[PDB]
């Protein structure tokens, strides 16, 4: 977990989860709140809160469509995922913006 | 010959005679002990009765006759002739009742094997897989087969037909959905062909194939991996089945079912297509 | 301009005809080609059994006359 | 325009002609010649298979021999 | 109007051919692998005989 | 559109006849092996038959 | 896999069964002297060893015990046996150590030739040249033994093998060598298909071939090239290649870089380009100044 | 280079030892009669150094010596081997001086006939005849030897194979001024090519050529043949050759040689003729 595990891409299971922008998990590999790292490639690293739920397979995140197309996570891929850790005195998001369109035309 | 079946009753009689010389064998070879040769010309009368029973059409008589000479002829001797006469048993069997030649064929492979010979070995193999495919049903067995003849092949740098084999490898999981097999046998084998001038031309085909193998688990990923193809080869984008799946591909991001049924019904207009595309496609496409 | 239309439609014709020429022609190709194909198959094999068998038989004939 | 019409309808039956004819020519040429090799091959069989008698039944009628002089 | 269609008919047909074409090549060049391995094990079985019945006449002496 | 399809056409017709200038010379060098190994099989025949026919004789004779 | 470990661990016993039989027919050889069975029926172990040791996916060492049957063969004054384990050796080396298969592969092509088969000799120097080329990075030696394979074939009037390498052969010479070797093997093989049975029309492209190296060495001899090929061979004047020829000579002329340009786009645009014009013709077009 | 010289070197050592052996095994026979193990050597030895010599790129010599070992061979009473020999010394002669070539090559095909196999005595008829018509002038040698290798074809069924002969004979009789040879061959395979499945699409040609030779007589009979091969042959007025034919007769009819010119050139410049065709109509157009 702390150095990374290899891991397999799946599908997000619910809509409530695809909703709430979090990397559903298995229980058993990671708990609901957890940040992880996803290397897609030695250049290519994304920052994703983990949500558990029972459906989850052992040893496969549940991406969204929009999380996976974001960073090109395709399913039934292998990606390597590590526990990333906030420096909450330094990336506690003060101000963000947000551009916001209707999702669908 | 449809009048043959006199002598066929006179074959059934040598095989009788060959029955006097095991009698022989019982209590007279005792004092004839050096008519080894005795032995060898009554397993030629087994052979001649068994082959004028293949004359007469009687498929069970013959292979019986050939088991029966080659089981009397593997004394530890002469095991060249024994495997011969097996497949000649198999062969005969092949017609009718098939089961048992596939043990005598299994027999053979083994007897190749530890001689040495390796592409009767992996031919033979085919054999059983396509006795298999078409007469039962099992399928496992027959991938396994083709597997173990596609290794034999390809240990002897018989590239072009581990080549096919795994090609029919290919499709026949894919018709059995497990995709990653066929993906990577799809591709590699159209990077091989590609490689060289005198195949070039066929690479096309393999690469729409392993797109759609693609296509079928990842549609995310499709897109990629076209792209990966089409800066692979700078001409497979002028292929028309390279713009076929962008416009399959892209019609889908939409959900109109007109799009795609009339982009594949334009596309039949020019040539028919096989039942492996059109059950793939109408698999795949209903989601 | 309607003579060269005609000479085109002349043209079309003679494509017709040796298009249904070439074709019947790659048919006669294929099947004669398949046939020789299932022919050498079938010599080869028979070669490589008598290959194998004269091998052996020298092997044998060289140890019997070992013997002697 | 009808310049460039007249242009690529020559351009268009000069090279049709010319290709249809050669690729009906070169392919009549292969007529011609596979049957020679189906015959040669032909040919080898039918010495490769009387080899293979005569092969065998000498060596088995020698066997014989040997087992008679010993 | 027929010469579209009649464009039609010669897409079909060169299509056609080419695909039968194709797998042509494929085919001759099998046969073209087989002959060598044949005349190698023709080489081979020569060989051996010549110098098997050589020796034996050699040795019949 | 009568230009692309004839440029289409262009492009088969080509292909075409780079084929057959592949298959012209597969097919030459086929026959060229066979008339090789034709001439090396007819030569074993003749060998194995004189040989042995004539050793036999003389290996049958002499008792 | 089962199968596996089996067939490694009865390779290791009958490796060590044809040691001890080697050793202790040596020992025998004084003690009884039965002939020589004692070393024939120790070769038969270590080929068996050898086969099914090859069969347990395991190649360097199954090579090697071939060899070794080779030579402890070779030493029994039999010689074809020998070159054809040779031979086999250097097949299963392919794939695990290329200088020991080309090594032995070069034994069995010596011991050959001594024996009298060109063409087995020439089809061996071919494959050592193609393993040579494929894999190690070099032409010079692959050149010599393409022209060795093309000599030998040659020596048994087998024209189209022959034909075959002494193009390959000009190729590489006139994409690295000088281009006399290239301009006289290409204008031969052109010129000795005029009636070809079944090629009558494709030595143009070789007639092309032969004036682009002209024109690599110089515009005249370019043109005074381009001239005699069109009058000794009256076909080529009706080829597309001549008229792209002629307009490709004539734009170079004025140094016009457009005119050079244009031509070659539509003609790549007409008809494919190969990969080895393609680089010629950036290569005269690097000389326009 | 090095290596062509120590063969060279290492094999005229060998013609030492041979000339050597041959005389030691004659004094050897004579003095103890040790059999005729000693001259098969001596055979083996020629053979082995011709075969070297060929590959220190000597012919003449190699020839020499195989020419040596065929005669010694066949005085030892042996013919096959003998006959072998004799045609590589012919192999061998065949380029630098070929004369004897000729002579040893009939030999083997006078063994060969003796023995009485026919196709080989063809091929070496026609071998002869290409060496013959390549490197001398003597047509009528060329001819005498195509005409007696079709005569074997025929006679074997080998119909193929004589066809090509007899329509180069006719070629070369067509070439010397006589055309009942050339006009009965040319109307005999172009009948024998009118119901072939295959070539029936080239039995217009040779009807073609005949017509032309058949006009080098005179017009009346020119047009006899023409008419009757239409009738023969419903079809071959589809093709051109027949409305090129009638323009040069009606041309020729009212000496309007102009118009005979033009579409002669017309002809050619739609397709272009061989040196024959252009040879014959020029003499044509000479009356």
């Amino acid at each position: 977990n702390m150095a990374g595990r290899s891991m397999q891409a799946a599908r997000c299971p619910t809509d409530e989860l695809s909703l709430s922008n979090c990397a559903v998990v298995s229980e058993k590999d990671y708990q609901s709140g957890q940040h992880v790292i996803v290397r897609t490639s030695p250049n290519h690293k994304y920052i994703f809160t983990l949500r558990t739920h029972p459906s989850v397979v052992p040893g496969s995140v549940a991406f969204s469509l929009p999380q996976r197309k974001w960073a090109g996570l395709s399913i039934g891929q292998e990606i390597e995922v590590a526990l990333y850790s906030f420096d909450k005195a330094k990336q506690c998001i003060g101000t963000m913006t947000i551009e916001i369109d209707f999702l669908q035309k | 010959g449809m009048d043959t079946s006199g002598k066929q009753a006179e074959a059934m009689a040598l095989l009788a005679e060959a029955e006097r010389k095991v009698k022989n064998s019982q209590s007279f070879f005792s004092g004839l002990f050096g008519g080894s040769s005795k032995i060898e010309e009554a397993c030629e009368i087994y052979a001649r009765a068994a082959n004028m029973f293949k004359m007469a059409k009687n498929w069970s008589a013959a292979g019986n006759a050939f088991c029966q000479a080659a089981q009397l002829h593997l004394q530890l001797q002469s095991k060249h002739d024994a495997a011969t006469c097996f497949v000649d048993a198999g062969n005969a069997f092949k017609k009718a009742d098939p089961q048992e030649a596939i043990n005598c064929l299994m027999r053979a492979i083994e007897i190749y094997t530890d001689m040495g010979r390796f592409t009767i070995a992996a031919k033979h193999h085919i054999s059983i897989a396509e006795i298999y495919e078409t007469e039962l049903v099992d399928v496992e067995k027959a991938i396994a087969h083709y597997e173990q003849s596609a290794d034999y092949y390809k240990g002897e740098e018989s590239n072009s037909s581990a080549n096919k084999c795994l090609l029919k490898v290919a499709g026949y999981a894919a018709q059995l959905e497990q995709y990653q097999k066929a993906i990577d046998i799809y591709e590699q084998v159209g990077t091989s062909a590609m490689d060289s001038p005198l195949l070039k031309y066929s690479a096309k085909d393999y690469f729409f194939k392993a797109a759609l193998c693609h296509f079928c688990i990842d549609m995310l990923n499709a897109k990629l991996a076209v792209q990966k193809y089409e800066e692979l080869f700078p001409a497979f984008s002028d292929s028309r089945e390279c713009k076929l799946m962008k416009k399959l591909l892209e019609a889908h991001e939409e959900q109109n079912v007109d799009s795609y049924t009339e982009s594949v019904k334009e596309y039949d207009s020019i040539s028919r297509l096989d039942q492996w595309l059109t059950t793939m496609l109408l698999r795949i496409k209903k989601t | 301009a309607l003579s060269e239309i005609e000479t085109r439609h002349s043209e079309i014709i003679k494509l017709e005809n040796s298009i249904r020429e070439l074709h019947d022609m790659f048919m006669d190709m294929a099947m004669l080609v398949e046939s020789q194909g299932e022919m050498i198959d079938r010599i080869e094999y028979n070669v490589e059994h008598a290959v194998d068998y004269v091998e052996r038989a020298v092997s044998d004939t060289k140890k019997a006359v070992k013997y002697q | 325009r009808a310049d460039q019409l007249a242009d690529e309808s020559l351009e268009s039956t000069r090279r049709m002609l010319q290709l249809v004819e050669e690729s009906k020519d070169a392919g009549i040429r292969t007529l011609v010649m596979l049957d020679e090799q189906g015959e040669q091959l032909e040919r080898i069989e039918e010495g490769m298979d009387q080899i293979n008698k005569d092969m065998k039944e000498a060596e088995k009628n020698l066997t014989d021999l040997g087992k008679f002089a010993g």
